RNA sequence: GUCUACGGCCAUACCACCCUGAACGCGCCCGAUCUCGUCUGAUCUCGGAAGCUAAGCAGGGUCGGGCCUGGUUAGUACUUGGAUGGGAGACCGCCUGGGAAUACCGGGUGCUGUAGGCUU
RNA sequence: GAAACCUCCCGUGGAGCAGAAGGGCAAAAGCUCGCUUGAUCUUGAUUUUCAGUACGAAUACAGACCGUGAAAGCGGGGCCU
RNA sequence: UAUCCGGUAAAGCGAAUGAUUAGAGGUCUUGGGGCCGAAACGAUCUCAACCUAUUCUCAAACUUUAAAUGGGUAAGAAGCC
């Protein structure tokens, strides 16, 4: 049907976005960016496993899914249906093109093949959290998720809690401090300077 | 002791929207004529609704904006004919009422088959002294914080003023 | 509720209009048109009497523009018109006249033009302009910046002009807008024009008071029945004001001195003081609710 | 092939900067270019009327004319092989004066007063500028603490 | 100290709510005979001066938003010139000079020209 | 009645400006009125394509005769391409 | 050495435009489907769009920012007084 994934790897063209312009482009195949307990709260999932990115490559659709998948499974089967919560941090916008043949070289601009994510250098890739029990298992399923990608990409375990932007070793100081106050998956990071109103919400 | 905050009527403004054009709109444009004591003016739609039966700039409603002592008088009448009664839903936020006639001939108008029963609609801008401030040309601003009409304030005028009830529901 | 039309997105990208087109003052598409020269004209100036009513004043101002900000060669304000005669009535038609007047005779006073241009003497109220005279100094001239004023017929900015055209600057103007000039006709009277520069129409509506009701009149003029200034004494008030306007006309100022130098204001509170305000806060805070 | 048309690429060229639209504020009107005066042409959306081509935008240049409200401007233009000097005919608004000459104003006069005086005195000055020589001999005392030591950082990788 | 008129630069000047304003101003304010204009004396125009700072206006306030300006971000991202450097490629490291931008954290919150007041 | 007409509030333009898009534009360049024919007559200069020839299109002036506005001004077609 | 010009790399999207993930919060709206309701902004979920802070990820024909390399001028007798 579509073409190998070899012909369309390297970072070649600018990036053409479903727009205005590029249009009649056929749907992602990945949809579902994230999935496992995603209804859980900071404090319950810090772990942030992360597979990073070391090529400057496009990364299909097809195959963030099939790598989603392939995480998932292994992270249920693992620990447990609500153990976990996994995120793609890597959406196809970036539209592919395709001249087909049946005229020769002459007009050849394509259609809309597919869509594709263009993946820099050190970028995250795919992200876990769940608990400082199950580091092993999330490491594995990131490793059973590289297979389904093209070029080469590090496992790692990041020094921040959960799917916040703040260190770790500090977080749980923080919400004593309240610098931080729990919010969903993430966390809202007050800091001094908004009315006293706001402060005096907290600390009451 | 308040010296100018002395919540009074601004405007009263009153509007027959027959939707017709040509004679209805005419005969109607008389009933506000003897009513507020001046000629009208007769407003035009934005545009065509097929639903309605109505056209682009084609003349709809007839209306008029009194001022002053007679539209204290004109005000009181319509309330006379409401019998004094308002609800809460009658006032908006900015601090001004109204309410609806079905009848003109209520307030005190003689019927005739042809310049029949229109039933009209009573609105009141409230305001205060220095409310201009916003309208005129130069040196215009807006009319404060504390100086604004509260939806609160615009109904205690009317249960003072009036002597309304102001039914709830 | 409602989405907030005031965010932080509309303040980012909000762009104030001017000062005083904040203040609601300065018609920067007129002034423009008013005030810039001709490049090829270069340093000359381009002098503007403006002429602005207050609520309680006329002021009448001669001005040129540079960068750094117009500058104002000449003023008369209506203020000053008690010295000449005019006891009341300082925003009327008039008063404006006496006004533009006095702004012309102490400007020519400053260029030494006094004795040549006196300019209109009996006041007929007709189409009057200066003819510059040749082997003399030329007739100034300047433009009528009228402001933000609804430039009809009668406009008392058209009241000042008048008075400077016959105090003598040649300032170009029509007579389409004094007050006198017939809409649904084409011609001007210029006896209807004296009149309202005598305070006639004035005199008329005090006689026309008195005659009906003794309380309107005495509520409608109470200050022109103190100083005692009459109907029939009108006319000759302001005759005698313009006199002495045309025969001395220089601005003398009051020697302001003796002040104590106390602030009325309040001054601008310090970043330490503002620093401990919220600290002081924080704490009455906290020892509050350390109770309940 | 690209579009002849005049104002082809002036999409951010001639367009007013962020929060700077709307009145063009009075004083570039009123100020005034006599001949011979050093201008630098940079175009403007709001004003259309004697609009420069926008090649000439950047571009520095001499009055030679002045007009009621334009200025005559000759500026040179490189064509492939050959500048031309050409004198165009833009209106105030996109005309600026060129800073690049009163530095050298400010030092003929500054030499001026430097030759007036040292004449009566003797002592001849330096009129002529020097580019920035090497930086001469000089101690550096390290005031009782030593120097610090910098290790380079062992890597890891944070991402 | 501060205002009015005309301003220049146009948020350090905007917005929100809160407080305070002596004198002179500036206003709101009271009228429609005349000028002028409205469906409407609301606006506009005109004649006033009984009230009042309620509002506009000014000055201040807010662990305020915004804007302005420093730090950090970071010698990071990018980048001129160099090599028979690496690497299967993708890309990367060095040499040679140049060098940013958010988040985050500080500070600031109109200056001033001409003419005329008031605080004598 | 989600939509008719009226009224108060907020509203940096998120509308509109014949048409493609880009720019520009708020006591306007938008809308609504009033008066109009500068879309008129006539020299050269200049810009843009450029060979630095033409055409078209434009820019600044200058001389006429008008328009409009209290005026300063603006206007010799269409905000600019 | 002075001085203008710039909107590409980068960066940004808790700034506009457009795209786009997630949960917190919200009867804003209202709905369509429910379950417990005769029905009830009643209770309970829900999914629609909208909104209040956050959050994931983007742009040749987006951008508040904004490089490096780069293009003008100027650096005197044709000048000063
Ligand atoms: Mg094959
Ligand atoms: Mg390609
Ligand atoms: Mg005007
Ligand atoms: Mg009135
Ligand atoms: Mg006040
Ligand atoms: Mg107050
Ligand atoms: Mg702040
Ligand atoms: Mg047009
Ligand atoms: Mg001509
Ligand atoms: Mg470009
Ligand atoms: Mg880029």
């Amino acid at each position: 049907g579509r073409r190998p994934a070899r012909c369309y790897r390297y970072c070649k063209n600018k990036p053409y976005p479903k727009s205005r312009f590029c249009r009649g482009v056929p749907d992602a195949k990945i949809r579902i960016f994230d999935l496992g307990r995603k209804k859980a709260k900071v404090d319950e999932f810090p772990l942030c496993g992360h597979m990073v990115s070391d090529e400057y490559e496009q990364l299909s659709s097809e195959a963030l899914e099939a790598a989603r998948i392939c995480a998932n499974k292994y992270m249920v089967k693992s620990c447990g249906k609500d153990g976990f919560h996994i995120r793609v941090r890597l959406h196809p916008f970036h539209v592919i093109r395709i001249n087909k043949m049946l005229t020769g070289m002459r007009g050849a601009f394509g259609k809309p093949q597919g869509t594709v994510a263009r993946v820099h250098i050190g970028q995250v890739i795919m992200s876990i959290r769940t608990k400082l029990q199950n580091k092993e298992h999330v490491v594995e399923a990131l490793r059973r998720a590289k297979f389904k990608f093209p070029g080469r990409q590090k496992i790692h375990i990041s020094k921040k809690w959960g799917f916040t932007k703040f260190n770790a070793d500090e977080f749980e100081d923080m919400v004593a401090e309240k610098r931080l106050i729990p919010d969903g998956c993430g966390v809202k990071y007050i800091p001094n300077r908004g009315p006293l109103d706001k402060w005096r919400a907290l600390h009451s | 002791e308040n010296p100018m905050r002395e919540l009074r009527i601004r405007k009263l403004c009153l509007n027959i929207c027959v939707g017709e054009s040509g004679d209805r709109l005419t005969r109607a444009a008389k009933v506000l004529e003897q009513l507020t004591g001046q000629t009208p003016v007769f407003s035009k739609a934005r545009y065509t609704v097929r639903s309605f039966g109505i056209r682009r700039n084609e003349k709809i409603a007839v209306h008029c904006t009194v001022r002053g002592a007679k539209a204290e008088e004109i005000l009181e009448k319509g309330l006379k004919v409401r019998e004094y009664e308002l609800r809460k839903n009658n006032f908006s936020d900015t601090g001004n009422f109204g309410f609806g006639i079905q009848e003109h001939i209520d307030l005190g108008i003689k019927y005739d088959p042809s310049i029949g029963i229109y039933g009209l609609d009573f609105y009141v801008v409230l305001g205060r002294p220095g409310f201009s401030i916003a309208d005129k040309k130069r040196r215009t601003g807006c009319i404060g914080a504390k100086h604004r009409i509260s939806k609160e304030e615009a109904m205690r005028w009317f249960q003072q003023k009036y002597d309304g009830i102001i039914l709830p529901g | 509720f409602v989405k907030v039309v005031k965010n932080k997105a509309y303040f980012k990208r909000y762009q104030v209009k001017f000062r005083r087109r904040r203040e609601g003052k300065t018609d920067y598409y007129a002034r423009k048109r008013l005030v810039i020269q001709d490049k090829n004209k270069y340093n000359t100036p381009k002098y503007r009497m403006i002429v602005r009513v207050t609520n309680r004043d006329i002021i009448c101002q001669i001005a040129y523009a540079r960068i750094e900000g117009d500058m104002i060669v000449c003023a008369a304000y209506a203020h000053e018109l008690p010295k000449y005669g005019v006891k009341v009535g300082l925003t009327n038609y008039a008063a404006a006249y006496c006004t533009g007047l006095l702004l012309a005779r102490r400007l020519l006073n400053r260029f030494g033009m006094d004795k040549i241009y006196e300019g209109q003497v009996e006041v007929t109220g007709d189409e009057y302009n200066v003819e510059s005279i040749d082997g003399q100094p030329g007739a100034f001239t300047c433009y009528l910046d009228a402001g933000l004023a609804r430039t009809t017929t009668g406009n008392k900015v058209f009241g000042a002009l008048k008075g400077a055209v016959d105090g003598g600057l040649s300032i170009p103007h029509s007579t389409k807008r004094f007050p006198g000039y017939d809409s649904e006709s084409k011609e001007f009277n210029a006896e209807v024009h004296r009149k309202h520069i005598m305070g006639q129409n004035v005199a008329d509506y005090m006689r026309y008071l008195m005659e009906e009701d003794e309380d309107a009149y005495k509520k409608q003029f109470s200050q022109y029945i103190k100083n005692n200034v009459t109907p029939d004494m009108m006319e000759e008030m302001y005759k005698k004001a313009h006199a002495a306007i045309r025969e001395n006309p220089v601005y003398e100022k009051k020697p302001k001195r003796e002040v104590k130098k106390k602030r009325w204001n309040r001054p601008k509170m310090s970043l330490a003081q503002k620093k401990d305000r919220v600290a002081q806060k924080k704490a009455s805070f906290l020892r509050a609710q350390e109770r309940a | 092939t690209n579009t002849k048309g005049k104002r082809r690429g002036t999409r951010y060229m001639f367009s007013r900067p962020f929060r700077k639209h709307g009145v063009v504020p009075l004083a570039t009107y009123m100020r005034i270019y006599k001949k011979g005066d050093i201008v630098d042409i940079k175009g403007m959306g709001t004003v259309q009327k004697g609009m420069p081509h926008k090649c000439y935008h950047g571009k520095t240049g001499r009055v030679y004319n002045v007009t009621q409200h334009a200025v005559g401007i000759v500026v040179n233009k490189q064509v492939k092989g050959k500048i031309l000097a050409k004198r165009i005919n833009v209106r105030i608004e996109h005309i600026k004066h060129s800073k690049s000459r009163d530095s050298f104003l400010k030092r003929v006069k500054e030499n001026d007063q430097k030759k007036k005086e040292a004449k009566e005195k003797g002592t001849w000055v330096q009129l002529k500028r020097q580019p920035a020589p090497p930086r001469e001999a000089h101690f550096v005392r390290t005031n009782g603490k030593e120097p610090e030591l910098l290790e380079p950082i062992p890597y890891e990788f944070m991402a």
